[PDB]
C-alpha cells in the first residue's frame, strides 16, 4: 500500500536543511507563533490597561524591561480567545485585554510538546535510545507548573509570570515575600540540581581536556581528533587516578557519568516543579511552628529565619498597592513597616 | 549571479558594521526622547 | 543488565557512537549547530558555566 | 531530641565518607 | 549536505545583493512608516505619550469586568476629551 | 500447562493473539468518533471556562 | 522548643527503613558467587 | 439558542478546519509532486 | 545546479523579512519624544 | 542480576502472576480504605455538625461514603445531626469492615494464582507460549465497565434501585442524600448541576457497552496494530497511565472549582467563594431583606444562622495552609464554639466603618477601616508618632449583633482593637484552643490536601507515561544501539528520506 | 486608510522587484520538478 | 552579636535552631575590618559574643 | 513446579554507598520539616 | 491516656532492628550457591 498518507509520510522526513517529519506541523506554527507574539507584544502593546504599566518598545522601555503582561484580575482564567466573549473578534480589544499572554503561553505548550515529539521522531528514524527526549520531561514540567498550573491554583492569570526580563524578576521577588519560597525544600532539591548540574558540566568538560592523548603535533589540540576514530581521546585511567587522589573517590564507568549528568539537572528541575505545585494553592513552607511560638514569647530569641520574615513583610506592604492594582490597596504612611530612620 | 563574487570578508565587515550603526541607536535612544526620564 | 556493565574501566576503545549522536542533533536543530569533534564539545562544556560563574564572582 | 537527630545524621554521613573512600571498590583496568 | 545551495554561495553572489539592496531597505523603511505614520498606535492600542492621563486625573483606567471589559477600555477612551 | 473447568470455558476469549484486519481496517471510522469528541471536550472545557456562555446554563453554585 | 514529637519516628522510620532495604540488597549480593 | 458565544465557538471551530484543511492540501499536493526515488 | 526555493529557504525569510520590518520600527522609536 | 529499579519486569511474560500482583496491590488499596475510616471513625465528633463537620476534623474518606449515600453509624449518630436513626447493615463500619474483609478474600486468591501460574488459559494454543490477546480483553473490560457506570448512574444515582447522592442548596446549609433525576438538556454539561452526573452515567455507560461490543467482535487493523505495538503489554501500561494522569488532573480542577460532586458541607468551601465575597453578599442581602420587613438591626442579624456565618471566615478558606501545618483545621484557629456576632464599627462623628478584608496571598495584613466610599477613617499604625488615623484620635468602637455578643458596644481602644483585627478574618468566632492544644496557625481543609496529592501525582505519571512509551516504541534499542550502525543512515544525503535505507 | 498603503508600498515594490530579478529562474526551477 | 547593636543572633543548634535556621553568625559590626584572633579578647566568653569563630572559619 | 521467570538480583556496593547518602542528606534536609 | 510518647520510638525500633537483622541474615543464606 503507497497510498497519499505513506506518500505524505515520504515528503515529511526528507533529509534537508531543516528537517520536518510528523510533529513538524505542531511544532513550526505553534513555535513560530508564541515566538512571533512575544516579538510582536513587547515591541508594540501596552499594559496600561491590565496592569498600570508601559511594557513595549512603543512606550519607551527597553530590552530589560519590555514584557507581554498577564491580563487583568478580573479575566480570570478565560482562555482569552480572540473569537471569545471578552473580546469579541476585536484585534486591538484583545491586546489591551492581555490576549496575547494566553496566545503565547498556549501556542508555548503545544509547542513544547511538538519539540518533545521531534525529538522522539527524529530518534526512531536514526536509531538511537529517546534519552534527549525523556531529559526534555524537566523543561516541560516546569514550564507547565509555573505558567499553567501556578495561576490555575490562583485567583486567575495576572499572577502568573508576565513574560520580559523584570517582570521575572518581580516574580522571583515575590515568591519571596508572599511564599518565602527559598525555605522551601522542593525549591532547594531544585538549587542542587541546577548547581550540581553547571559542576558536572564544568568539570567533565575540564577533565577530559586535560587528560587527552597526544594525538596530533600541533599546540592546539583540537585537531587531533577524527569523528570515526575508534579510540577514547582522553584517558580515563589518568582522570580516574587524578580524582581519587584529588577528592578520594572518582568515576570509573564512564556510562555511569553520562547517566548522573542527565539525571542531575532534570531531577532537580522535577522536584521544583513539585513545590510550585504546592504554591499554587499557598501550601508552602513559609514558617517553623516551633520557632514562632518561642519568638512570641520570648523578645529576646532572634534567629536569621525571624530576620528573613521582617524581610518578606516588607515586600508584601511596600509592593503589594502597585503589583495588584486591582485590588484597591490604600496602605497610610503610618501602617507602613519601616525600621528606625529608613 | 555565480556565488564567490564579493568576497566573504567584506560581506562579513559590512554587516558587522551595520550591526553596531543599529544598536548603537538603541544606546542613543536610552539617553533621548522616550524612556529618558527626562 | 545494566548498560553500565557494557563499558569496562581503562578499555580503549569509545563507549558510544558519537557520529550517530551527532547525526541525531544534527537533524534535531540543523546539521551546523551540532558538535562532531569530541575534544571542542568538552571545551565548550568546560568553558560556559566556568565563564558565568567567572562574571556572578 | 532533635539536636541529637540531626548530629547523629550528620555523624553517620562522616562515617559513610569514610568507607566510600577507604573501602570503595577498587577500579580494575581490562 | 542535503542539497540545498551553500549560505556562502548565495550570500558572495551579485544577485543576492541586487536583489537584496531593494528587498532590506524598503522593509526597514515600511517598518518605520509603520511607526511614524502612527499607525502602530492604533493597531495595538497603545497610548501615544499624552493619552495615558486625562489632564487632571490620576487613576489607572484599570478593567474591572470580565464579560463588559471591551466596553469599559471604549468608555476610558472617550474619557480622554 | 494446567488445564482447569474455568480455564476451559474462558479458552476461546484468549485465543486470537495477533490477529489483524488487513491494512487500515477501520482507521477512518476511529478518526471521526475522535474528532467529535475533541469538540466535545472543547464545548464542556469552555462552558466551564465561560468562554462559551448558553442560554439557561448558569455555571454557579446558584444552580444548586 | 515545641517540635512536633511524631518528628522523631518520622525521620528515624524514614533514615531506616530505605537504608535497611540497600542493605539486605548488597549483602546478598556479596553471598552470591 | 444561538448566543454571540456559541456563534463565536462555531466561527473558532470553522477557522480551525480551514488552516488544518488548507495545510494539508497544500501538503498532500507537494508530496504529490515532489516524490521521492526509490 | 541548484532549487532557489526549498524549505529551507521560508524557513529563513519567515524569520528575515518580520525581523527587518521590527528593527526599522524600532529604529523610528528613538526619535519618538514626549 | 537485575538492578533493584527493575525486579518487577519478571512478570511481563507470566500472565499468572502478573495477576497475581494485580490481586496484591487490590488488597493493599482496600486494606487502606477499611483501615482509614476506621481510624476517621474512632477520631470523628459527631456532635455539632454547625461549627465542627467532618471538613474540620482532617477527615478525607469519611466525605466520599457520605457522597454515594453513606451517612449513619451503627452507635445511633448521623453526619446531617439526626440521633436514634437505624443505616441498617451500610453504615461507616459497615462499609470499612465489607473493604477489610474483601482485602482477606483478594490476599488469598493472590496466593493461588502465584502458585498455580502455569494455566493453559494462559498459553496461545498455537505456539504454546504464553500471551494475552489485548485487544480482545480490552472489549471485554470495556463491556463490563460500560455495564457497571450505566446501572451506577440508572440506579443508585436516580434511587430506583439505591440511596442517591449527596446534594446541596447552593450555600451549603441543607445538604442531604437524595435521589437525582438526570438532565439531558444543555444544562446537564453545567458542573454544578448534579442532574448531569446522572445523565453522563447513563449515557456513557450505554456508550460504552456498544464500543465494548465493537472491540470484542472487529480486530485492530494492521497498520494500528504494528505502530501501537498492540503485542506488547507495556503499550497498554503506557496509555493506561496516561488515561490516569488526565483523569487525576480533572478531579484536582473540579475539586478546587467546586462542582456537583465536590459539595462544600463534605469537603468544605473553596477559596473562590472567599476571592468574591461569595457568602457575605448572602449574608448582608438576608439582612438587607430583614431591615426592609421592619426587623431590627439585632432581630435582622440574631436570625442568620451559624452555618452561614462560618462560611464568611478566612479560616475555613483552603488557601491559608502550609505544607507542614499538619493536622486538622481544629488544630489551628481551634473548635470553632459559638458565632461572636457582627461587629459592627464606628468612628466618633458616628459613621459606620469597614474592615479591609485580608487576601488569601498575605500570611499578615494590617489593619484598615475605610467608609461606605473606601475612604481610609481608621487604622491600627506602625509608626505612632505622625499617626493620624488611630482607634483613640478617632473614637473608634465596636458593636454587634446577633451571635453571643449580641447587644453589647465596647469603646475602650485595645478591646476595639482586638476585635478588628479579628475582623480581617470575616465573621468572629470563639474558639476552644485548649482541647487540642491549638497553635493559632492556619491549616488547610481536606478539599487543599486532596487537590495537592492529584496535581502533584497527575505531574509524576506524565513522566511515567513518557517512560514507558519510549520504552514500548524503543524497544529494540534498550540495550543500546546496533553496533554495525553504518555511518550513512546518519550523514546527511545519503538517504534521501531519513532512516530509509531504499532511498539511496 | 493611506497610512496602510504608505507602509505596505515600499514591501509591494520589493515583492516585484525580486520577481523581475528571480522569475527565469523560478520558471526554469518549477519546469525541471515537472 | 552581628550588627554590633548589643542585639545577638541565635545561630547555634543547642540555642534554638534546626538545621535550616542555624548559621555561624558574622563578626560584629563593631570590629568592622580589624583582625580578632582569639588572643586579642580577654576571654573566649568575650570573643564568642563578638563573632571570632565567624573570621577563624 | 519451577517458574522460569525468576531472576537474581544485585546491588553492588558504589549503589549502597550512594543509596546510603541520597537517603541519610534527604533526612537530614526533611527533618527540620518534620520537627517544625 | 497520658502514655510515655517515646514508648511509641521505643517499641517500633525494638521490633525493626533485631527483625532487620534477622532479614538480612535469611536473605543472604538464600542467594548463596546451591
Ligand atoms: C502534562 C503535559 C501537558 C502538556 C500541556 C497541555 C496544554 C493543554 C492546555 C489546556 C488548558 C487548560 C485550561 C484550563 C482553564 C481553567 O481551568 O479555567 C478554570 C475554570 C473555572 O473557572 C474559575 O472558576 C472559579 C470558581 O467559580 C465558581 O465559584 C464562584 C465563587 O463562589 C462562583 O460561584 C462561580 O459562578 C463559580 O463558577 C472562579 O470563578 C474563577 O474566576 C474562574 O476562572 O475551570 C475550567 O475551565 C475547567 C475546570 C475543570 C478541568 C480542570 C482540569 C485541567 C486543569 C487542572 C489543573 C489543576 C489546577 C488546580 C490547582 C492545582
Ligand atoms: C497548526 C497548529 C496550531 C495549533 C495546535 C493551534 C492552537 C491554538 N490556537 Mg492557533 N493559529 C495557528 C496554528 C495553531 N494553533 C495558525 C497557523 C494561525 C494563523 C492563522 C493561528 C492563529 C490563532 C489566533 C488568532 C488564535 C489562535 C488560538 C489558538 C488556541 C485556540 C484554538 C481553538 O480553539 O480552535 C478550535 C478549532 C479546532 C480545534 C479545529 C478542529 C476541527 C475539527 C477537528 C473538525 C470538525 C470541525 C467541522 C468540520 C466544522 C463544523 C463547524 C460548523 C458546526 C459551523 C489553540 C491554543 C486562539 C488563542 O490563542 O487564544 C488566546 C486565538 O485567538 N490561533
Ligand atoms: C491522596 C492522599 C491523601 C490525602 C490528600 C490525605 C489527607 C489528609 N490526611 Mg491522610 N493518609 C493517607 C492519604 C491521604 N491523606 C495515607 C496513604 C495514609 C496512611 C499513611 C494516611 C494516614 C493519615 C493519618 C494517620 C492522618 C491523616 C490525616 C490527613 C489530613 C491531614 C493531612 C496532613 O497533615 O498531611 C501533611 C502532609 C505533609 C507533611 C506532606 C508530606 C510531604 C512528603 C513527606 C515529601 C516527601 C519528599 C520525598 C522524600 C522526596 C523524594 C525526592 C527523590 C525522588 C529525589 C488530611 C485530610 C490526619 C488527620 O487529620 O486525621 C483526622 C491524620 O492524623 N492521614
Ligand atoms: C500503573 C502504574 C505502573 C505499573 C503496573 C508500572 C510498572 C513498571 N515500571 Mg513504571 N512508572 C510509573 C507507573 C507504573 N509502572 C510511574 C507513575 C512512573 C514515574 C515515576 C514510572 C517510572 C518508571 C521508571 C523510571 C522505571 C519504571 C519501571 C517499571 C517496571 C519495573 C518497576 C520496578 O521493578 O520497580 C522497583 C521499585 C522498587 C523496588 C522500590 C520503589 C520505591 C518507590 C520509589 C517509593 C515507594 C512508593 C510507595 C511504596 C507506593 C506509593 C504508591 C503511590 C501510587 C502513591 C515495571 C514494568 C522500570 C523499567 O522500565 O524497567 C525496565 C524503570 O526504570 N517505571
Ligand atoms: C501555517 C504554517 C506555519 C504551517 C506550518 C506547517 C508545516 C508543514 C511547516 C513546515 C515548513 C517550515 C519549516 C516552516 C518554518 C517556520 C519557522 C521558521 C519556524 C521557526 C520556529 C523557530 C525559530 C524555533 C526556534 C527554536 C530555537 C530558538 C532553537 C535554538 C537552537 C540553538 C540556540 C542551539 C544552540 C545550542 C547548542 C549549539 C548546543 C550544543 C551544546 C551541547 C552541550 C551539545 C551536546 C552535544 C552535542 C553534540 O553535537 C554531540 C555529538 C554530543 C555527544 C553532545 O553531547
Ligand atoms: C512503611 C514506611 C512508613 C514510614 C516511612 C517514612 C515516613 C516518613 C514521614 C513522611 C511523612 C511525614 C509527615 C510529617 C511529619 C508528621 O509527623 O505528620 C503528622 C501528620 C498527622 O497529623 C497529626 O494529627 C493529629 C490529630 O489527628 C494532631 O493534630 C497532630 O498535631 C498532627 O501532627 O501525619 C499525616 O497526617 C500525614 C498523613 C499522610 C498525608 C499525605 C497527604 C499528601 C500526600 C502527597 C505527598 C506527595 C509528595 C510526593 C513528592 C515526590
Ligand atoms: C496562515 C495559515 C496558512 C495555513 C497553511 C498554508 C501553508 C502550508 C504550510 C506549509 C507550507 C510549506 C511550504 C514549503 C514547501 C516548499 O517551499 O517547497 C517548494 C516546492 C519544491 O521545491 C523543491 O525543493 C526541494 C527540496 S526541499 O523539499 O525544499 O527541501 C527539491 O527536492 C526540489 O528539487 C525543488 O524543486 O516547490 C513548489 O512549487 C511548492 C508548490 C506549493 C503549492
Ligand atoms: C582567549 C580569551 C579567553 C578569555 C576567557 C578564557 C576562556 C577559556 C578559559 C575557559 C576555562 C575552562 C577550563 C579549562 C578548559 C581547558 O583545558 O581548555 C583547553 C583548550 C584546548 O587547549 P590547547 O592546548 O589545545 O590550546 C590552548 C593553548 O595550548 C594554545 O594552543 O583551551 C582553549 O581552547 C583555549 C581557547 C582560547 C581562546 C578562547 C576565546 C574565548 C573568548 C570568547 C568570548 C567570550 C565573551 C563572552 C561575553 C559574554
Ligand atoms: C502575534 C500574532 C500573530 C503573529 C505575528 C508574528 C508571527 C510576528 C513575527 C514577528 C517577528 C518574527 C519579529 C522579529 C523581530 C526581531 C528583532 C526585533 C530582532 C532584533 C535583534 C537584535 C536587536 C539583535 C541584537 C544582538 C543580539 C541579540 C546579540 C548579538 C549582537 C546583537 C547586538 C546584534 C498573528 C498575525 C498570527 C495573529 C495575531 C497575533
Ligand atoms: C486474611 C483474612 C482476613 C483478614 C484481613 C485483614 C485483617 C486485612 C487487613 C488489611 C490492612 C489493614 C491493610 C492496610 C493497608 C495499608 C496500606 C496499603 C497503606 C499504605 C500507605 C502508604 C502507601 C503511604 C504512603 C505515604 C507516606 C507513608 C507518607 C506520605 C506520602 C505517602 C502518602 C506516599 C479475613 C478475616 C477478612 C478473612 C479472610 C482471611
Ligand atoms: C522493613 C523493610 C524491609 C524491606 C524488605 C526488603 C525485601 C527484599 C527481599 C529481597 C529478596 C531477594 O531474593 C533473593 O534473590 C536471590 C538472588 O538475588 C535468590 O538467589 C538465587 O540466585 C542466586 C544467584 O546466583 C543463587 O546463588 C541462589 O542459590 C538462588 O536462590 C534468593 O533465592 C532470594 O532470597
Ligand atoms: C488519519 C489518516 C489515516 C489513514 S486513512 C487511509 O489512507 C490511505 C492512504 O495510504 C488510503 O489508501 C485509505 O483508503 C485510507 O483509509
Ligand atoms: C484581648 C483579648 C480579648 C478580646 C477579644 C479577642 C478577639 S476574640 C477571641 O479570639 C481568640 C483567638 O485570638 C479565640 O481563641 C477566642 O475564642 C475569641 O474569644
Ligand atoms: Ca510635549
Ligand atoms: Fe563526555
Ligand atoms: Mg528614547
Amino acid at each position: 500500500e503507497r497510498g497519499w498518507f505513506d506518500i505524505l509520510d515520504d515528503w515529511l522526513k526528507r533529509d534537508r536543511f531543516v528537517f520536518v517529519g510528523w510533529s513538524g506541523i505542531l511544532l513550526f506554527p505553534c513555535a513560530y507563533l508564541a515566538l512571533g507574539g512575544w516579538l510582536t507584544g513587547t515591541t508594540f502593546v501596552t499594559s496600561w490597561y491590565t496592569h498600570g504599566l508601559a511594557s513595549s518598545y512603543l512606550e519607551g522601555c527597553n530590552f530589560l524591561t519590555v514584557a507581554v503582561s498577564t491580563p487583568a484580575n478580573s479575566m480570570g482564567h478565560s482562555l482569552l480567545l480572540l473569537w471569545g466573549p471578552e473580546a469579541q473578534g476585536d484585534f486591538t480589544r484583545w491586546c489591551q485585554l492581555g490576549g496575547l499572554w494566553t496566545f503565547i503561553a498556549l501556542h508555548g505548550a503545544f509547542g513544547l510538546i511538538g519539540f518533545m515529539l521531534r525529538q522522539f521522531e527524529i530518534a526512531r528514524l536514526v536509531g538511537v535510545r529517546p534519552y534527549n527526549a525523556i531529559a526534555f520531561s524537566a523543561p516541560i514540567a516546569v514550564f507547565v507548573s509555573v505558567f499553567l498550573i501556578y495561576p490555575l491554583g490562583q485567583s486567575s492569570w495576572f499572577f502568573a509570570p508576565s513574560f520580559g526580563v523584570a517582570a521575572i524578576f518581580r516574580f522571583l521577588l515575590f515568591f519571596q515575600g508572599f511564599h518565602n519560597w527559598t525555605l522551601n525544600p522542593f525549591h532547594m532539591m531544585g538549587v542542587a540540581g541546577v548547581l550540581g548540574g553547571a559542576l558536572l558540566c564544568a568539570i567533565h568538560g575540564a577533565t577530559v581536556e586535560n587528560t587527552l592523548f597526544q594525538d596530533g603535533e600541533g599546540a592546539s589540540t583540537f585537531r587531533a581528533f577524527n569523528p570515526t576514530q575508534a579510540e577514547e581521546t582522553y584517558s580515563m585511567v589518568t582522570a580516574n587516578r587524578f580524582w581519587s587522589q584529588i577528592f578520594g573517590i572518582a568515576f570509573s564507568n564512564k556510562r555511569w557519568l553520562h547517566f548522573f549528568m542527565l539525571f542531575v539537572p532534570v531531577t532537580g528541575l522535577w522536584m521544583s516543579a513539585i513545590g510550585v505545585v504546592g504554591l499554587a494553592l499557598n501550601l508552602r513552607s513559609y514558617d517553623f511552628i516551633s520557632q514562632e511560638i518561642r519568638a512570641a514569647e520570648d523578645p529576646e530569641f532572634e534567629t536569621f529565619y525571624t530576620k528573613n520574615l521582617l524581610l518578606n513583610e516588607g515586600i508584601r506592604a511596600w509592593m503589594a498597592p502597585q503589583d495588584q492594582p486591582h485590588e484597591n490597596f490604600v496602605f497610610p504612611e503610618e501602617v507602613l513597616p519601616r525600621g528606625n530612620a529608613l | 549571479s555565480e556565488g564567490g563574487r564579493i568576497p566573504l570578508w567584506i560581506v562579513a565587515t559590512v554587516a558587522g558594521m551595520g550591526v553596531i550603526v543599529i544598536v548603537g541607536l538603541f544606546f542613543y535612544g536610552a539617553y533621548a526622547g522616550l524612556g529618558s526620564s527626562l | 543488565e545494566s548498560a553500565n556493565y557494557g563499558y569496562k574501566f581503562g578499555q580503549e576503545e569509545e563507549t558510544y557512537n558519537i557520529v550517530a549522536a551527532h547525526g541525531y542533533f544534527g537533524r534535531l536543530i540543523f546539521q551546523y549547530a551540532s558538535f562532531n569533534n569530541s575534544r571542542s564539545l568538552h571545551f565548550f562544556l568546560a568553558a560556559w558555566p566556568v565563564v558565568g560563574v567567572w562574571f556572578a564572582a | 531530641m532533635e539536636t541529637i537527630t540531626y548530629v547523629f545524621i550528620f555523624a553517620c554521613i562522616i562515617a559513610l565518607f569514610f568507607f566510600a573512600i577507604f573501602f570503595r571498590e577498587p577500579p580494575r583496568i581490562t | 549536505t542535503t542539497g540545498e545551495r551553500p549560505f556562502s554561495d548565495i550570500i558572495t553572489s551579485v544577485r543576492y545583493w541586487v536583489i537584496h539592496s531593494i528587498t532590506i531597505p524598503a522593509l526597514f523603511i515600511a517598518g518605520w512608516l509603520f511607526v511614524s505614520t502612527g499607525l502602530a498606535y492604533d493597531v495595538f492600542g497603545t497610548p501615544r505619550p499624552d493619552s495615558y492621563y486625562a489632564q487632571e486625573q490620576r487613576s489607572i483606567p484599570l478593567v474591572t469586568d470580565r464579560f463588559e471589559a471591551k466596553q469599559q477600555v471604549e468608555t476610558f477612551l472617550e474619557q480622554l476629551k | 500447562a494446567r488445564r482447569t473447568w474455568l480455564g476451559d470455558i474462558l479458552r476461546p476469549l484468549n485465543s486470537e493473539y495477533g490477529k489483524v484486519a488487513p491494512g487500515w481496517g477501520t482507521t477512518p471510522l476511529m478518526a471521526v468518533f475522535m474528532g467529535l469528541f475533541l469538540v466535545f471536550l472543547l464545548i464542556i472545557l469552555e462552558i466551564y471556562n465561560s468562554t462559551l456562555i448558553l442560554d439557561g446554563v448558569n455555571v454557579s453554585w446558584k444552580a444548586l | 522548643m515545641e517540635v512536633n514529637q511524631l518528628g522523631l519516628i518520622a525521620t528515624a522510620l524514614f533514615v531506616l527503613v530505605p537504608s535497611v532495604f540497600l542493605i539486605i540488597l548488597y549483602v546478598q549480593t556479596e553471598s552470591q558467587q | 439558542t444561538i448566543t454571540p458565544s456559541l456563534k463565536g465557538f462555531f466561527i473558532g471551530l470553522l477557522s480551525g478546519a480551514v488552516v488544518l484543511g488548507l495545510t494539508f492540501a497544500v501538503l498532500i499536493a507537494i508530496s504529490q509532486i515532489d516524490k521521492v526515488q526509490r | 545546479s541548484y532549487p532557489i526555493f526549498t524549505v529551507r529557504w521560508v524557513a529563513v525569510h519567515t524569520l528575515a523579512v518580520p525581523t527587518i520590518f521590527f528593527l526599522g520600527a524600532i529604529a523610528a522609536m528613538q526619535f519618538i519624544q514626549r | 542480576g537485575l538492578p533493584w529499579y527493575r525486579v518487577h519486569t519478571v512478570l511481563i511474560n507470566d500472565p499468572g502472576r502478573l495477576i497475581a500482583a494485580h490481586l496484591m496491590h487490590t488488597a493493599l488499596v482496600a486494606g487502606w480504605a477499611g483501615s482509614m475510616a476506621l481510624y476517621e471513625l474512632a477520631t470523628f465528633d459527631p456532635s455539632d455538625p454547625v461549627l465542627n463537620p467532618m471538613w474540620r476534623q482532617g477527615m478525607f474518606v469519611l466525605p466520599f461514603m457520605a457522597r454515594l449515600g453513606v451517612t449513619g453509624s451503627w452507635s445511633g449518630w448521623s453526619i446531617t445531626g439526626e440521633t436514634g436513626i437505624d443505616p441498617g447493615f451500610w453504615s461507616f463500619e459497615g462499609v470499612a469492615l465489607a473493604h477489610i474483609v474483601l482485602s482477606g478474600l483478594l490476599f488469598l486468591a493472590a496466593c493461588w494464582h502465584w502458585v498455580y501460574w502455569d494455566l493453559e488459559l494462559f498459553r496461545d494454543p498455537r505456539t504454546g507460549e504464553p500471551a494475552l490477546d489485548l485487544p480482545k480483553m480490552f472489549g471485554i473490560h470495556l463491556f463490563l465497565a460500560g455495564l457497571l457506570c450505566f446501572g451506577f448512574g440508572a440506579f443508585h444515582l436516580t434511587g430506583l434501585f439505591g440511596p442517591g447522592m449527596w446534594v446541596s442548596d447552593p450555600y451549603g446549609l441543607t445538604g442531604s442524600v437524595q435521589p437525582v433525576a438526570p438532565e439531558w438538556g444543555p444544562d446537564g454539561f453545567n458542573p454544578y448541576n448534579p442532574g448531569g452526573v446522572v445523565a453522563h452515567h447513563i449515557a456513557a455507560g450505554i456508550v460504552g457497552i456498544i464500543a465494548g461490543l465493537f472491540h470484542i467482535l472487529v480486530r485492530p487493523p494492521q497498520r494500528l496494530y504494528k505502530a501501537l505495538r498492540m503485542g506488547n503489554i507495556e503499550t497498554v501500561l503506557s496509555s493506561s497511565i496516561a488515561a490516569v494522569f488526565f483523569a487525576a488532573f480533572v478531579v484536582a480542577g473540579t475539586m478546587w472549582y467546586g462542582s456537583a460532586t465536590t459539595p462544600i458541607e463534605l469537603f468544605g468551601p473553596t477559596r473562590y467563594q472567599w476571592d468574591s465575597s461569595y457568602f457575605q453578599q448572602e449574608i448582608n442581602r438576608r439582612v438587607q431583606a430583614s431591615l426592609a420587613s421592619g426587623a431590627t438591626l439585632e432581630e435582622a442579624w440574631s436570625a442568620i444562622p451559624e452555618k452561614l456565618a462560618f462560611y464568611d471566615y478566612i479560616g475555613n478558606n483552603p488557601a491559608k495552609g502550609g505544607l507542614f501545618r499538619t493536622g486538622p483545621m481544629n488544630k489551628g484557629d481551634g473548635i470553632a464554639q459559638a458565632w461572636k456576632g457582627h461587629a459592627v464599627f464606628r468612628n466618633k462623628e458616628g459613621e459606620e466603618l469597614f474592615v479591609r478584608r485580608m487576601p488569601a496571598f498575605f500570611e499578615s495584613f494590617p489593619v484598615i477601616l475605610t467608609d461606605k466610599n473606601g475612604v481610609v477613617k481608621a487604622d491600627i499604625p506602625f509608626r505612632r508618632a505622625e499617626s493620624k488615623y488611630s482607634f483613640e484620635q478617632q473614637g473608634v468602637t465596636v458593636s454587634f449583633y446577633g451571635g453571643e455578643l449580641n447587644g453589647q458596644t465596647f469603646t475602650d481602644p485595645p478591646t476595639v482593637k482586638s476585635y478588628a483585627r479579628k475582623a480581617i478574618f470575616g465573621e468572629i468566632f470563639e474558639f476552644d484552643t485548649e482541647t487540642l492544644n491549638s497553635d493559632g496557625i492556619f491549616r488547610t481543609s481536606p478539599r487543599g490536601w486532596f487537590t495537592f496529592a492529584h496535581a502533584v501525582f497527575a505531574l509524576l505519571f506524565f513522566f511515567g507515561h513518557i517512560w514507558h512509551g519510549a520504552r514500548t516504541l524503543f524497544r529494540d534499542v534498550f540495550s543500546g544501539i546496533d553496533p554495525e550502525l553504518s555511518p550513512e543512515q546518519v550523514e546527511w544525503g545519503f538517504y534521501q528520506k531519513v532512516g530509509d535505507v531504499t532511498t539511496r | 486608510d493611506w497610512r496602510v498603503l504608505v507602509v505596505l508600498l515600499p514591501v509591494l515594490l520589493a515583492a516585484g522587484w525580486a520577481v523581475r530579478n528571480i522569475l527565469p529562474y523560478a520558471v526554469k526551477q518549477v519546469q525541471k520538478l515537472l | 552579636d552581628i550588627d554590633g547593636i548589643r542585639e545577638p543572633v541565635s545561630g547555634s543548634l543547642l540555642y534554638g535552631n534546626n538545621i535550616i535556621t542555624g548559621a555561624v553568625v558574622p563578626s560584629s559590626n563593631a570590629i568592622g575590618l580589624h583582625f580578632y584572633p582569639i588572643w586579642e579578647a580577654a576571654s573566649l566568653d568575650e570573643w564568642l559574643y563578638n563573632g571570632g569563630p565567624y573570621q577563624l572559619i | 513446579e519451577p517458574n522460569p521467570n525468576r531472576q537474581p538480583v544485585e546491588l553492588n556496593r558504589t549503589s549502597l554507598y550512594l543509596g546510603l547518602l541520597l537517603i541519610l542528606v534527604l533526612a537530614l534536609l526533611f527533618s527540620s520539616y518534620f520537627f517544625n
